[PDB]
RNA sequence: AAUAUUUAUGU
RNA sequence: AUUCUGUGAUACCUAGGGGACGGGUAAAGGCGAAGGCAAUCUUUUAUGUAAAAACUGACGUCGAAGGACGAAGGCAAAGGGAACAAAAAGGAUUAGAUACCCCAGUAGUCUUUGCAGACAAUUAUGAAUGCCAUAGGUUAGAUUUUUAAUUUAGUCUAUAAA
């Protein structure tokens, strides 16, 4: 699809720290037990995203 | 600059399909656990045993006219929520 | 959907037959009297009413023609302006 | 007023039409013979 | 629960009438021809209506008027007897199966592409 | 630099005739006729006029004369010219009675329009300059935004699929950069509002370090958020978190130009009696009766569902003309359509009666005769 | 009491010859009620705005509906005319060939409508069916 | 490239659904492909009655699976299929018009909704 | 349906039952409408010989011809009334 | 509305 | 009339097998050098069209011959064979009837591999370039105050100068 590795990259950043769980402004109303929740749901859901989008974009799978 | 602004719609392609990756599957487990769920004898409403007993039939263009013209009658508070996010999405490019 | 033609340049513009042609009402009434005949029979009793109402008709004068339409005037008039124009 | 005087000529109309069409269903129905 | 059928066939040289049962097994399957009607004179529009008319009479005799509470017409091409058979089911004669009738349906055979076809005729 | 000739024709009168303005949004999904078309909402194109002295002789500042058989005759000299000269060399025109006795006959009631407000019935006139009004300033707030009448941005809700998706291909995508200069100019105050008070015990507004610094905090509160995109593509409000955003804002200004009367706060100082309680009644037809549900009542040549409360409950062939009952029209207001709705509501009885005296069709007059 | 209903076999026959559909703030003047506005000359309940363009959907990526198909097929299964679908020359392709895609890939009937939208339509009770004959 | 099929399997029994959708659903993902969705449909009437393997069937279990993978995969995904003696027949078709932007935003099977592209 | 499959045949589509708001003869009406709209008697027609596709394009040029002269026929003869009633 | 027998010759 | 049918036909059904055909959509519509190309999924293939920029920098047009492609019919080999149908044969019509019409019917039409190269293979008009005034439709795009108007490349009617 006219993409490239550094492109492609460069857009795997670009989604992952827009929607990077936005921690509160103050540290005493945030407590760990819901905020690293977060953490380990996001980096587990963008690992997942990183695999399928490299199949998707993979030019092998592509046609003449 | 021209050549940059297909990049960034190329880019915003890859954003989007990066959002719906939640759903896909890439793992066996996941594949296991999708049809176990949903592959149920008991699933359409049962009793029912298809699709079209749980939704009563595919959307037709019926009703797809009587969404504009019929009603305008709440669901435009069920639907602009859509859309702003969609234009807010578009201009910020964050993906709200 | 496309929208009607503009007519090409014609010898004239005119309808072959101006005047609706008005069925002879009573050869309506005649093929129902045939109807009765051959459901029931030809010398029987409920066919009465209906032969009856097939000898009301040529009993009654015919109406009168009715006046002569003068839609193939007008339409020579704006033959030039409505199709592209006129031949020979 | 000149609504009413409109309005009159459709009844008329409305009433002849109604007329025809019910007069078009006695002769659709087959009724050659009466027993 | 599957109603009767009476099945009207008509093309250019004659006209067929078969009423069936529910499970579609031929009761009274008859032709113009079976009423004496020879080579040419099984076409016309009174030979089809006559034909009706026979059918209708020989259903009462096997009393079927009081039997068959649901029937279906099925009309098949387009011939003379398509529109006789129907006046005689619309009048006097057909006056007991009217009210039975809940269905009417056309089963004109067409084809996709299909076989090919005669080649056109010269007349003249 | 114009020349003499062109001079006159742009300050001529046929050459003031307005462009035909779009017919009254319909319903795109859905069906229409194909040939019969009746009276418009409103009207689209202009209605003419000429002298009694010229109509005569069938001049009406047109290309041509236009012919006496169909313009003469009639009290009010009415003409819509569609097309000053079409493909048949004629001006294909029609009587503009239609319309612009509807405008006389609305002027007959005495009603000004206004503001509609989802149902202690205030009334608020269009004419004011807290809401009427179209120019602004990059200083207007959300709150401001809800007076005004005329944006220039569409509205979500009407846009039918299709629309919505070219709007975002050509009027929202391209606007990403200078988007985000109008969040730096609005940084520039975020930053100088912690100089709120620096002096009482801004910045050149380029800042790539701080744009984003703000709209990623803004994904946690998606409501301020719509609230400064609006601001940008000019949407009218559609959450309540207030100018009747639930059918949309209306296509055209609220008055429509039918009526410039700002109240009907006045008493109608009858000759004899003195000063009226309510106003005079009107008489109004009746189409589409209950027994298809509901009733229609034509009040002065617009239709308007019956009164809340007989002749309208079925259809009676026996009533001459139609059946007809008088009624006072309470309130008005234009539709997001374009339409002009009026909230009817059915009339007193003595005033029918004294409204027939001056007519003079009351049977018993009020007035000497009434011993009681 | 066969005489109110009289009155009204009568009003619902007139009611049928007021072939228009009043809305509010429709402007109607006096020639509005004539037989020549009301008889309807209008021949055609033509369809407009192009449906498929105005929804913004792929025709072709929607093969699978089958309410969809059975709308652009008459009940004998022979597809629209550009007339009744009311579509652009462009349009009418894409659905047309939605429709073959379908009936070809086999999994919509090329002679009617799915049977699944057959029990939902009337006729449901006198749907037909096929005795086991056994 | 992004696909979709339309597998139509023997009524009846469900194991026989579920044995087939990971049949080809394993075999999509070890090639390297990406399974979008897959939406259980129940059984209903066929198009009409046809006969498959010496059984006249009169309605199938339906069942759509939307994937992305490679040309190899697909010939061989709906090879197995019209191989396997269970499937009443099959309908293969590819999805969008090849762009990125129409390819990013199909997701799950709608049923009440068009895929707006 | 549960007990008794349907019969799905092409005659099924082509079915018309009768109901309160319609009579058998009222179901005839609108099969012969319906049939009519979908030409399965010129159909019958055109299938009971074969027509080689030169044959057939050139027979629908001059089918497809007529059609649209009779339509831009029509609409000189209305657009006729029309200026008609203006005066001109 | 889709009908269809046969008609050679003339310094 | 020949012919089919009591060895149970036609007609109405059920269950299997087998071949080629391509209904609607469909239009003055589109696509290829032409011949020609119309059900459907997947795979595969060279041009062409619109708008913007960028790039190469005359690299272009025509083109004897050679080579390639070339409809239906036909030859050759191996398959297929429902339907249609030269031939051959039979029944009618007719003064006679090889014929036009009818009951049937073999090559052949279809698949694969070659030969063959002839067509009203036509726009009765070789290809290509520059240039000349308008109008009404229509096909695929583009632009716009996308309602309706401009605009590029095609096609089709009716005209001006000629
Ligand atoms: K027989
Ligand atoms: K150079
Ligand atoms: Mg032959
Ligand atoms: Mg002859
Ligand atoms: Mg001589
Ligand atoms: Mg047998
Ligand atoms: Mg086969
Ligand atoms: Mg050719
Ligand atoms: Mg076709
Ligand atoms: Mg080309
Ligand atoms: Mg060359
Ligand atoms: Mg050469
Ligand atoms: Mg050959
Ligand atoms: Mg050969
Ligand atoms: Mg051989
Ligand atoms: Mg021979
Ligand atoms: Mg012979
Ligand atoms: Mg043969
Ligand atoms: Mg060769
Ligand atoms: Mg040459
Ligand atoms: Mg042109
Ligand atoms: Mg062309
Ligand atoms: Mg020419």
């Amino acid at each position: 699809y006219l993409l490239n590795k550094d492109e492609f990259d460069s857009a795997i950043q670009y989604a992952e720290h827009i929607l990077k769980p936005i921690k509160a402004e103050d540290r005493l109303t945030a407590d760990p037990e819901k905020e690293d929740e977060e953490a380990r749901e996001h980096a587990a859901r963008h690992a997942k995203a990183v695999a399928a989008l490299e199949r998707i974009a993979k030019l092998e799978h592509g046609g003449a | 600059e021209k050549e940059a602004m297909k990049s960034e719609a190329r880019r915003d392609a890859v954003v989007q399909l990066y959002v719906a990756s939640k759903n896909f599957i890439v793992d066996e487990k996941e594949l296991e656990e999708h049809v176990n769920k949903h592959f149920t004898e008991k699933i359409h409403n049962a009793s029912g045993r298809s699709i079209w007993d749980s939704q009563k039939n595919p959307i037709s263009m019926r009703e797809l006219r009587n969404e504009f013209s019929g009603f305008n009658t709440t669901s435009a508070a069920v639907k602009t929520t859509v859309r702003q996010k969609n234009v807010a999405e578009e201009l910020t490019g964050g993906k709200l | 959907p496309n929208k009607p033609i503009r007519l090409p340049p014609l010898k004239q513009l005119r309808v072959r037959q101006a005047n609706k042609a008005e069925e002879n009402p009573c050869i309506a009434v005649m093929s129902s009297v045939l109807a009765c005949w051959a459901s029931a029979g030809y010398n029987s009793a409920g066919c009465a009413t209906v032969e009856n109402a097939l000898r009301a008709c040529m009993d009654a004068p015919k109406p009168a023609p009715k006046p002569n339409n003068t839609i193939n005037y007008h339409l020579s008039r704006f033959q030039e302006r409505l199709t592209q124009g006129k031949s020979k | 007023e000149l609504e009413n005087k409109t309005y009159e000529s459709w009844k008329k109309w409305a009433t002849t039409e109604i007329a025809r069409q019910e007069s078009a269903r006695a002769s659709m129905y087959t009724n050659v013979v009466d027993n | 629960d599957e109603p009767y059928h009476f099945h009207i066939y008509s093309h250019k040289h004659n006209t067929h009438i078969t009423v069936t049962k529910p499970n579609r097994d031929a009761l009274i399957s008859l032709s113009c021809g079976n009423l004496g009607f020879k080579k040419s004179n099984r076409k016309h529009y009174d030979s089809a209506y006559q034909l009706g008319a026979y059918v209708v009479d020989k259903m009462h005799q096997m009393n079927l008027h009081n039997k068959i509470k649901k029937m279906e017409v099925v009309l098949r091409g387009f011939g003379p007897g398509r529109e006789a058979v129907i006046k005689v089911l619309l009048g006097n004669e057909g006056r007991m199966l009217r009210s039975s009738i809940v269905r009417v349906s056309d089963a004109t055979r067409l084809k996709f592409g299909g076989t090919r076809s005669k080649k056109p005729r010269r007349l003249g | 630099g114009v020349s003499p000739g062109g001079a006159l024709l742009r300050t001529s009168r046929m050459f003031s005739l307005p462009p035909v303005i779009p017919p009254p949004p319909g319903n795109k999904l859905q069906m229409i006729s194909e040939r019969a078309s009746a009276t418009e909402a409103y009207p689209t194109h202009q209605v003419l006029t000429t002298f009694e002295s010229s109509r005569s002789r069938g001049d009406w500042g047109l290309k041509r004369p236009l012919p006496l058989k169909s313009t003469t005759g009639t009290t009010y000299p009415m003409v819509k010219v569609k097309e000053m000269d079409s493909l048949e060399q004629i001006t294909d025109f029609t009587s503009g009675t239609q319309h612009g006795l509807t405008l006389k006959k609305f002027q007959a009631l005495n009603i000004p329009i206004s503001t509609p407000s989802e149902i202690r019935p205030v009334q608020r006139s269009v004419f004011e300059a807290d809401t009427d009004v179209t120019a602004f300033s990059p200083d207007e707030q959300i709150q401001e935004a809800e007076k005004r009448w005329k944006f220039s941005g569409p509205w979500l809700a009407g846009m039918t699929p299709g629309e919505f998706k070219e709007y975002l291909a050509k009027t929202v995508r391209p606007k990403r950069a200078e988007f985000r200069k109008f969040i730096q100019k609005k940084i520039a105050a975020q930053k100088t509002e912690a100089a709120n008070r620096e002096l009482q015990e801004k910045p050149e507004s380029i800042t790539d370090d701080e744009v984003t610094e703000y709209l990623r905090r803004l994904r946690n509160d998606n409501q301020v958020l719509y609230d400064l995109v609006g601001q940008f593509l000019d949407l009218a409000p559609l959450k309540p978190p207030s100018p009747y955003g639930g059918r949309g804002p209306p296509i055209t200004h609220p008055s429509a130009g039918i009526s410039y009367l700002r109240t009907a706060a006045y008493l109608n100082n009858h000759p004899i009696y003195g000063p009226q309680k309510s106003h005079p009644p009107v008489q109004a037809r009746v189409l589409k009766p209950r027994r298809g549900n509901d009733a229609k009542i034509g009040v002065a040549g617009f239709v308007a569902d019956g009164p809340l409360g007989s002749v309208m409950d079925k259809f009676d062939p026996s009533i001459e003309g139609g059946a007809k009952l008088w009624v006072n029209v309470d309130k008005a207001t234009v539709d997001s359509t374009g339409r002009v709705q009026l909230t009817v509501s059915d009339a007193k009885a003595t005033d029918v009666l004294i409204a027939k005296e001056l007519i003079g069709d009351a049977r018993e007059p009020i007035f000497g005769s009434a011993p009681k | 009491v066969q005489e109110l209903l009289q009155s009204e076999v009568t009003s619902n026959n007139y009611m049928r010859m007021m072939r228009r559909r009043w809305n509010n703030g429709d402007v109607y003047a006096p020639r509005d009620l004539s037989p020549y506005e009301m008889k309807g000359r209008n021949g055609g309940w033509v369809e407009a705005a192009d449906v498929v363009d105005e929804l913004g959907f792929s025709p072709l990526d929607n093969y699978r509906n089958f309410s969809l198909i059975s709308d652009y097929i008459t009940p004998f299964g022979r597809i629209r005319h550009s007339k009744e679908t009311g579509l652009k020359p462009v349009n009418q392709r894409k659905i047309a060939k939605m429709v073959r895609r379908a009936i070809g890939l086999g999994i919509h009937p090329s002679v009617h409508k799915h049977p699944e939208i057959l029990k939902n339509s009337n006729g449901r009770h006198l749907l037909p069916l096929v005795v086991p004959k056994g | 490239m992004l696909y979709e099929t339309i597998g139509i399997v023997r009524p009846g029994n469900i194991a026989e659904v579920k044995e087939l959708v990971l049949t080809a659903g394993k075999l999509i993902l070890n090639q390297g492909g990406v399974i979008r969705d897959i939406k259980n449909w129940g059984t209903f009437l066929l198009p009409r009655p046809i006969s498959t393997n010496q059984q006249r069937h009169n309605r199938g279990h339906y069942f759509v699976m939307r994937y992305d993978a490679s040309i190899a995969t697909h010939e061989e995904v709906r090879r197995t299929m019209k191989a396997d003696p269970r499937v009443i027949r099959t309908a293969n078709v590819k999805l969008g018009d090849g762009k990125l932007e129409t390819l990013s935003r199909f997701g799950a099977i709608p049923w009440r909704s068009l895929e707006e592209a | 349906q549960q007990e008794l499959n349907i019969r799905l045949r092409p005659s099924t589509g082509r079915t018309f039952y009768v109901s309160g708001h319609q009579d058998f003869a009222g179901a005839l009406k609108l099969l012969h409408r319906t049939v009519a709209a979908n030409k399965v008697k010129k159909d019958v027609r055109l299938q009971r010989f074969h027509e080689r596709p030169a044959l057939k394009r050139k027979r629908n040029l001059r089918e497809r011809w007529r059609a649209r002269f009779k339509e831009g026929f029509k609409a000189a003869v209305n657009r006729t009334f029309e200026l008609k009633n203006q005066g001109w």
